[PDB]
């Protein structure tokens, strides 16, 4: 009925089974994309993470750190953010999911609401409930929103308005929400993409936490001439692609995410996530000082 | 020729200086490559390199064909 309906605004999105999926073009309204999440199904946002990424290695150790985060999130009730379902580091996000679901079940459960482009994707049978088999998604993800409008070979092109959506929520205001209105948001890097997304999530007020071999790595050997050493040593093959005037490019980015100190956050080589994750959150609720008094 | 450097460091029992030089994220390998470097590492008998070919997506039930067992 109401699915149906949507579908002529839109100007078709059914479940796949072997969740829920919407397609959207493009400039739809955060407002009432929040509002037809809530009103459908699910429920309020008590915290939401968020995470930008492109194949990657994992480490004996990140693992542990992501299964915490995950762990963490399914304790307070959250909604994790990913962009598309390209193997790697979201695959094993993912995975950590369908792992903790069977494990504990009962109450509550963990939502990774994943965003990425029409175009990038193979082609599936177009709506009711279309099966689909497996430029590549994931299994484990429950819901994917499809943005990009009309694109084949458009690359990137939804991870604008993902960050638009991300900018909204923050702004919505719930009483007594334990935050006085403002839901929580924090951004976790795991390279050029997310180095991006850094500065729009600092330009949107958001603290960002960074992990103790890319831009995220350069943040951290952070803590003109230092930004060109601080990329050369980084990444030899990366920056050799990059063009001289593209590394001024990057001087300007590394500029403005180093701009304010108090909104970013950084980790140290069990409970290091929480406690940066808390600390991060702290910091923001700090630099008001309406929460002083 | 990453696979000859690979090769050698294997031959002398040594982790930690290979997973340094040999795996780092710029260059990529995948099952197709260490399929080979694999069946040695069982051989020989050297457990923590299997460990390190494990950890970087060998899928180990795709490895063992029957011929392999049978050798």
């Amino acid at each position: 009925d109401l699915a149906n309906f949507i579908q002529e605004n839109f100007k078709a999105f059914g479940d796949i089974q072997f969740g829920k999926y919407i397609r959207l073009s493009c400039d739809t309204d955060s407002e009432t994309l929040y509002d037809l999440m809530t009103q459908h199904w699910h429920l309020k946002t008590p915290n939401l993470v968020i995470s930008v990424t492109k194949n990657f290695a994992l480490k004996p150790r990140m693992r542990k750190i992501f299964s915490r985060l995950i762990y963490i999130a399914q304790s307070k009730g959250a909604w994790i953010f990913t962009g598309g379902t390209h193997y790697g580091l979201m695959k094993y996000i993912g995975e950590v999911v369908r792992d903790n679901t069977i494990s504990r079940s009962s109450e509550e459960n963990v939502v990774a609401i994943g965003i990425a482009a029409w175009g990038m994707i193979s082609n599936r049978e177009t709506l009711y409930l279309a099966h689909y088999i497996m430029y590549c998604l994931d299994n484990n993800h429950t819901h994917l929103l499809l943005v990009d409008n009309g694109t084949h070979g458009h690359p990137t092109i939804e991870a604008k308005v993902r960050t638009q959506l991300e900018k909204y929520i923050s702004e919505r205001v719930i009483p007594e929400s334990n935050y006085g209105g403002k839901i929580p948001i924090v951004c976790f890097a795991q390279g050029k993409e997310t180095l991006k997304s850094i500065n729009v999530a600092i330009k949107s007020k958001i603290p960002c936490v960074v992990v103790e071999g890319r831009i995220a790595d350069v943040i951290a050997s952070l803590v003109s001439s230092c930004v060109k050493e601080s990329l050369l040593r980084f990444l030899p093959r990366t920056i050799s692609r990059l063009s001289e005037e593209e590394t001024e490019s990057w001087i300007k980015w590394i500029k403005e995410v180093l701009e304010s100190p108090h909104l970013l956050t950084v980790i140290k080589i069990d409970e290091i996530v929480s406690n940066a994750i808390s600390f991060a959150l702290y910091k923001a609720f700090s630099t008001n000082e309406h929460d002083r008094d | 020729n990453w696979n000859g450097q690979l090769k050698l460091l294997l031959e002398w029992n040594q982790l930690d200086l290979a997973s340094d030089e040999i795996f780092t994220n710029d260059r990529n390998w995948e099952s197709a490559d260490l399929q080979d470097v694999m069946f040695t590492a069982l051989v020989k008998d050297r457990p923590k390199f299997v460990r390190l070919f494990l950890e970087n997506g060998l899928n180990l039930r795709k490895f063992l064909t029957t011929e392999v067992l049978r050798e």
